[PDB]
């Protein structure tokens, strides 16, 4: 009576449900921490409105081996911290004029939707504030 | 003038002109007679009569206008892979003519030439089509050919 | 009008109907019973019972539901990256209304003859449409995939 | 040792019983491929053992 | 069951027109008081909101509420194969995985009875509260999609005010600057609509002008349009089709960094 | 010595606006009864037969029977070159290598030549042996060409089924099927037009979409069409143009295996 | 100070779209005699030389001589918004980086102040001096498009030579050679479809189709056109736009390759 594969029924929902690679798993999550504090404090100074030192990075890159749990790390780390996933899979055509024209905005304007369902995280296809953030899986595949 | 090579010369028009294989032409001959010809894999060493045996077959199905049209010969050594097999290949297995109604007949000389999935592909197209299209593979190794294609094939 | 070979005229219909490899078409069988088959990939030689056992298991998880909730492709079909990328992807989003423990299936025949682009473009396929869609191939070489 | 562990627990979940050793080799043979070793899990718990 | 019949294509022709490059998939929430969609962007920036009333349709008829989410190029594809001023049937079982369109005499001869398959998606809600809003302005349709198609050669961002002296419209980029300005006394000699306003506090925002020319293809649904704007919420566009329903557009603001003084 | 001036270059422009994809080489034979193209599909699945009598010309002159094989690709580049309601002019002698086209002024002041190489070929000389038909119908062009450019939308193989009723269209694809069903009354803005049932035994096969849609482009030509097929002789199609030729597509039925799985 | 005034779009778009890819900048120099455009291509075979005298402009106004040269594509994407009447005010400062055009809308107040940067080029005044032309042909322009997509779809060389009855167009190529004659026909109703000859030697000549497609792109700029031809001189087409001044196009000829003897 079930219709889930155990991959996604025993899909870890916290980076601390992972095993293995506790240093990876901590400086991801360090790294989406600290962008969903900057996503905040730009919440705070619109509201006031109306960096080296930091050193943060607009982009982290994640490699390892096959099945590892890159992937889960990202989406688990993503759903304790509330960011919501638009991902690239090489499984849709991405090319340039594309994934820029109808994938920019997300990262350039805010979310419309930002309470409600939105911690869901869709994909990307042309056939409490919840952040934004761009995921593309497996880009050493290139056509 | 004009010289031309006695094995072109002296070539088997009709399926009594070979001199040594006979109980496999009498079962070819009569294979034809019934109309129950299967898709067939004549193999063997070269000089032997396989290409000849095939021409006569296809000549005593067909005429001379619609040889052009219902029967197809290949090299699989001109272009190997499934860029032929999914191709000329499988639109002549799968389109029909006009007005002439009966069967077509591939003759994919050298099979061995070709490669493991273009085999794999042109088996599927000999199993999806066996009523339209009669397929005759003339090689020269069968070790070079996958158990599966031959088994389509008598 | 003509005699079927006794390969197409004997083919089993059913899991019981297969000899040889005991182990793996017994787990087959409680699979098409239960339901819930996972993405599946049967490895062996020719003439094993490959094709057979999993068109018999697909059979047997779908019934009725057989003409609109299985995709079959051969080699003989296109199976490139831009098919996996549109047909595969739009039939895994298709909504097929089926019973609890039954799934759309892709069966990718010969997938020895897929490419490794259309095998790479075919893994998130894999893994997000899992809950209405399993995959299940037939290949001779495992090392191809 | 702890991909085994893991995957001991998702077995004893599914009220199994299994050894570590069992695991370990499973493990070594795919190369610690968690994945893999989740779906054979899947497959071969769900046949009977 | 599920039956729903539309006057004329050309309200659904016109629908699709618009919604054609911007969203991806469709999704008709219908019960009793008529057909929903909700649909975000696929970078879910944007979000297009149409309510068709029951009564619009010619016959309307339903027996429990039931969500249709189908592919965008496939109902567009056949959408582009309707006529114009005939009347198109719109129907669907209870638990069927597919809907048929019934044209009935596209060009007086013939009964077309078209099938998409559903697709399946998790159905978001997108139930917002009705807030006021602090600046709105009745412009012409056909206007706005002429000023937002001129001024996007400029550039890639619209800067648009609205206050008491009308909207502004400001585009800097590599080619110039470009300004627009609406006034209140100003009436269009096209259409003969005025600019009424019934504003509350002058608002600055920043959006991306792509997506307002996705939005304006609406123009042909009705004669004019409405803009809503204020701090806080997003831009909305609004199309009020007369006795069909309502075409409403949630375009939020860009993310502005303020720098390190 | 060949010679044939039309009435009106708008006929040529639309007989063969058809034959660009379709049509590999355009053989026309000249004789005394008239002009004829019999022409195969490089597939070997469709076949064309055009015949121009010397009533519809308005000028033809011919000694020997010719045989002319022509490129369409770069032919089709010059009769872009051409109106409507102007006259051309068709000159070739015996044995020489040009294809004279002669173009009276549209502007009275500008008068055109065009010169085209010959090609010789083979001639497959493959005559139709005229069978008879169980299942003809007369249909409007337009509707026909609609039709097919519908379907070609939806899947790449068309079900067409003639019966007691009408022509039944279908096509199963991956987005979902669509059917059109034709029925015998129809009221048009004209008195009459409707479609006919002259019938045998209801028949039913399918058939490739892009050599239909080739065959539907040369609807401008004639103002209605004539359907005939039965259960082994092919699908063709027939445009009856008005006093000066007669064009006939006929399309080979496709094998299928999902009817008996 | 510049201010000049545009009474009507349409010129200024459709000489915008003449040269649109003709040629890669714009530099205007500015008298007291009114406006200059004298602008070479990428490749420096073409020359373009347009006047507009200042009567024809409703409101002009210019302290000094005003140098400038400013790119194409922006200029293609700024009138772009002109609609096809409107009056339009080119605004510049004495020493600045910015021009300025204002478009005062059909709204009774809607200004569009849209001011693009220069970019400074540094370019020469290349003048040409008036010269005796052998042949003189009055032709309208629509027609004269339309002969010359006629020998685009031949050959890309193009060779006009004319005659003591008008003119001769033949294009030679890889698909065949099409020819275009043209008589004296002065006595018709109207002035502009007349031909007339005062030529005083033959002359032929070889030249290309781009920069040719190029010119005929300024076809609704002016119902008529003088084409004018001299030996060892460059093409010279003329518009003459009514009531604000004169076009001319110079095409620098293909020089034949003799053969040896
Ligand atoms: N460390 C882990 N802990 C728990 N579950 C894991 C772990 N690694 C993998 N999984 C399971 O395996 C599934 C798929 O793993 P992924 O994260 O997609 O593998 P991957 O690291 O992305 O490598 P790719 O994408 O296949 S190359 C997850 O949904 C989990 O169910
Ligand atoms: N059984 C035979 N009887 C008489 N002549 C034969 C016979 N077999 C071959 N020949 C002669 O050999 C010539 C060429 O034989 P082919 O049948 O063309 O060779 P093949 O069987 O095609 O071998 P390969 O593998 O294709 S090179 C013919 O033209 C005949 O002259
Ligand atoms: N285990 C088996 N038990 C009974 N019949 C079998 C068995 N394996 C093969 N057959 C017979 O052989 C025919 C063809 O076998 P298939 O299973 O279709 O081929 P396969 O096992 O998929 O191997 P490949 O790699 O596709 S050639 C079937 O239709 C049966 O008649
Ligand atoms: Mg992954
Ligand atoms: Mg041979
Ligand atoms: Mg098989």
């Amino acid at each position: 009576t079930e219709d889930m594969l155990w991959t996604e029924k025993y899909q870890p929902q916290t980076a601390s449900e992972l095993i293995g690679n506790e240093l990876a798993i901590k400086k991801l999550h360090s790294w989406l921490k600290d962008w969903k504090r900057r996503a905040e404090l730009e919440e705070r100074q619109n509201l006031k409105g109306k960096e080296e030192e930091s050193r943060l990075c607009n982009t982290v890159l994640i490699t390892g081996p096959t099945g590892v749990g890159k992937t889960a790390a990202v989406y688990a780390c993503a759903q304790e911290l509330g960011f919501k996933i638009f991902e690239v899979n090489a499984s849709s055509q991405r090319s340039g004029r594309q994934i820029l024209s109808q994938l920019k905005e997300a990262t350039q304007s805010h979310q419309v939707d930002k309470q409600g369902v939105n911690s869901q995280k869709p994909c990307f296809f042309n056939s409490k504030n919840a952040t934004s953030l761009i995921l593309f899986e497996e880009v050493d595949v290139i056509f | 003038i004009r010289n031309l090579p006695w094995v072109e010369k002296y070539r088997p028009q009709t399926l009594n002109d070979l001199i040594s294989h006979q109980d496999i032409l009498s079962t070819i001959q009569k294979f034809i007679n019934e109309d129950r010809l299967p898709h067939l894999l004549l193999y063997g060493p070269p000089g032997t009569g396989k290409t000849s045996t095939i021409l006569a077959c296809a000549k005593q199905l067909y005429k001379d206008k619609e040889f052009g049209s219902m029967v197809l010969e290949l090299n699989a050594s001109d272009d190997r892979g499934i860029d032929i097999i999914r191709g000329p290949i499988l639109s002549f297995a799968s389109t029909r003519t006009i007005f002439k109604k009966g069967f077509k007949l591939v003759i994919l000389d050298e099979a061995d030439a070709m490669t493991q999935d273009a085999q794999n592909a042109l088996r599927r197209v000999i199993e999806k089509f066996t009523e339209n299209t009669r397929f005759c593979l003339i090689c020269n190794y069968l070790s070079k050919i996958i158990p599966a294609l031959q088994s389509r094939c008598t | 009008h003509y005699e079927l070979p006794w390969v197409e005229k004997y083919r089993p219909v059913k899991l019981n109907e297969i000899v040889g490899n005991e182990d793996t078409v017994s787990r087959l069988e409680v699979f098409a019973r239960e339901g819930n088959v996972p993405n599946i990939i049967i490895a062996g030689p020719p003439g094993t019972g490959k094709t057979t056992s999993i068109l018999c298991l697909a059979r047997a998880l779908l019934g009725p539901a057989l003409k609109d909730a299985m995709l079959e492709l051969n080699a003989s079909n296109d199976r490139g990256i831009d098919v996996v990328r549109n047909k595969i992807k739009m039939f895994a989003q298709q909504k097929v209304t089926l019973p609890k423990g039954r799934h759309k299936i892709i069966i990718l025949d010969e997938a020895d003859s897929m490419t490794d682009g259309a095998q790479q473009a075919l893994r998130r396929t894999m893994e997000i449409y899992s809950k209405t869609t399993r995959f299940a191939l037939a290949c001779n070489a495992s090392d191809k995939i | 040792l702890n991909v085994a562990s893991y995957l001991q627990m998702i077995c004893l979940t599914e009220n199994f019983r299994t050894d570590v050793k069992d695991f370990v080799t499973l493990l070594t043979a795919n190369t610690c491929d968690i994945r893999k070793s989740i779906l054979y899990l899947q497959f071969w718990i769900r046949s009977g053992g | 069951m599920f039956e729903a019949r539309l006057v004329q294509g050309s309200i659904l022709k016109k629908v699709l027109e618009a919604l054609k490059d911007l969203i991806n998939e469709a999704c008709w929430d219908i019960s009793s008081s008529g057909v929903n969609l909700q649909s975000m962007d696929s970078s879910h920036v944007s979000l297009v909101q149409l309510t068709l009333r029951s009564e619009g349709f010619d016959t309307y008829r339903c027996d429990r509420n039931l969500a249709m989410g189908v592919n965008l190029t496939s109902m567009s594809k056949i959408l582009k194969c309707a006529g114009n001023e005939d009347i198109i049937t719109l129907r669907a079982e209870d638990n069927a995985d597919t809907l048929a369109l019934v044209f009935e005499a596209p060009n007086q001869e013939k009964v077309s009875d078209y099938e998409m398959k559903l697709m399946d998606l998790d159905v978001e809600q997108l139930g917002i509260p009705e807030q006021e809003y602090s600046c709105v302005v009745k412009m012409p349709s056909g206007e706005f999609a002429r000023i937002c198609r001129d001024l996007s050669h400029i550039g890639d961002a619209v800067v648009i005010s609205c206050a008491k002296d009308g909207v502004k419209f400001s585009a800097s980029g590599e080619l110039g600057n470009g300004n627009i300005k609406l006034s209140q006394t100003s009436n269009v000699d096209k259409e003969e609509e005025a600019v009424t306003i019934e504003m509350n506090e002058p608002v600055q925002l920043t959006f991306a002008l792509r997506y307002l020319n996705f939005f304006t293809k609406a123009t042909p649904l009705s004669s004019t349009v409405t803009l809503s704007m204020s701090a806080d919420v997003p831009l909305v566009v609004e199309y009020k089709i007369a006795d069909m329903g309502h075409l409403k557009y949630y375009l939020a603001p860009k993310i502005e960094d303020e720098e390190g003084s």
